[PDB]
């Protein structure tokens, strides 16, 4: 039952970090998708 | 008041030029920008050892397009790596617009020169840099107080600064009025020359590799047919020459064809004999 707890910890770390990378992706998206279309 | 000499040179290293060209092409049709690392050896020399690109921004090419944090971490990480060179200047690409400084370019250059008085603003044209010529100029600035009062922007002590002539496209956009073009020179030692020579250094093999024989006969037949036609043309021209006082020529094209036939046939024959000799069962 311990290995699934370790997997839960690693998956919550992955979620917490790839939240930041997806927000950085959104920032770069807006950096292209700015305004004067 | 000290004045920058017209003999000042921007010594851009070879890999710096390669990186600038590659980044400028990569960003086409957008405009790119990166910071230049190097050292100001003296008043009359600016050495650009290396240049690093910067992330593309929605602003374009401005002083808000250079972000502080990426610049800081890049500088610190390169200093850790082994390139502890201060930022000398900035570069940006004008794709097909020629080499000059626009108003925003001048504003960014004023911002850069606030950091240090010596700071070049070299720009490059990625699409006009077709094989052969490379379109890249370097401008620093002209102080407004310097120009308004009457003095020349730069003192002259030699002919080094007058070897190259300014372009009309640069001149209209403010050259010799708000900025001066700094003579550009490429630092290329023997080692990098030899390394870059490997790009087209074919091999030790093709010097011995025979061309296809049937292809060789077909090529020889084609060139000898052209020889026959050109010889008819030359005979007709000579027959006119006697009925001609001194008053494309078939002879010249015949000379080029005979040259290509000679070199191809001699090369193939000599290579065949060499493979016969050295490439032997014994």
């Amino acid at each position: 039952i311990k290995i699934m707890k370790s997997e839960v910890l690693r998956v919550t770390h992955e979620l917490q970090a790839m939240k930041d990378k997806i927000k950085e992706n959104s920032e770069k998206i807006k950096v292209n998708k700015t305004l004067p279309y | 008041a000290p004045a920058v000499d017209t003999a000042e040179q921007v010594y851009i290293s070879s890999l710096a030029l390669l990186k600038m060209l590659k980044h400028g092409r990569a960003g086409v049709p957008m405009e790119v920008m990166g910071l230049m690392l190097g050292e100001f050896v003296d008043d009359y020399t600016v050495r650009v050892i290396d240049v690093f690109a910067m992330p593309q921004s929605g602003t374009g090419v401005s002083v808000e397009a250079v972000d502080p944090v990426f610049q800081a971490k890049m500088l610190d990480m390169l200093k850790q790596t082994g390139r502890p060179e201060m930022v000398v200047g900035w570069y940006h690409s004008h794709p097909g617009f020629g080499c000059w400084l626009s108003g925003v370019d001048i504003n960014t250059q004023q911002s850069f020169e606030a950091l240090s008085e010596r700071a070049v603003a070299v720009v490059v044209d990625p699409i006009q840099s077709v094989k052969g010529k490379v379109v890249i100029d370097a401008f620093r600035l002209i102080n407004a107080n310097m120009m308004v009062l009457g003095h020349e922007p730069r003192q002259t002590t030699s002919n080094l600064g007058h070897l190259n002539k300014p372009s009309i496209q640069a001149l209209i956009h403010g050259l010799n009025r708000h900025y001066y073009s700094i003579t550009i020179n490429y630092r290329k030692n023997e080692l990098e020359q030899k390394m870059l020579l490997n790009l087209h250094k074919k091999s030790w093999m093709e010097g011995l590799t025979l061309q296809d024989y049937s292809e060789h006969c077909k090529h020889n037949e084609s060139v000898v047919k052209e020889m026959l036609e050109l010889a008819k043309n030359y005979n007709k021209a000579v027959e006119e020459e006697d009925k001609m006082t001194p008053e494309q020529d078939p002879k010249r094209h015949l000379e080029e064809h005979v040259d290509v036939l000679m070199t191809s046939n001699i090369v193939q024959c000599l290579a065949a004999m060499l493979d016969t000799v050295v490439f032997k069962l014994i």
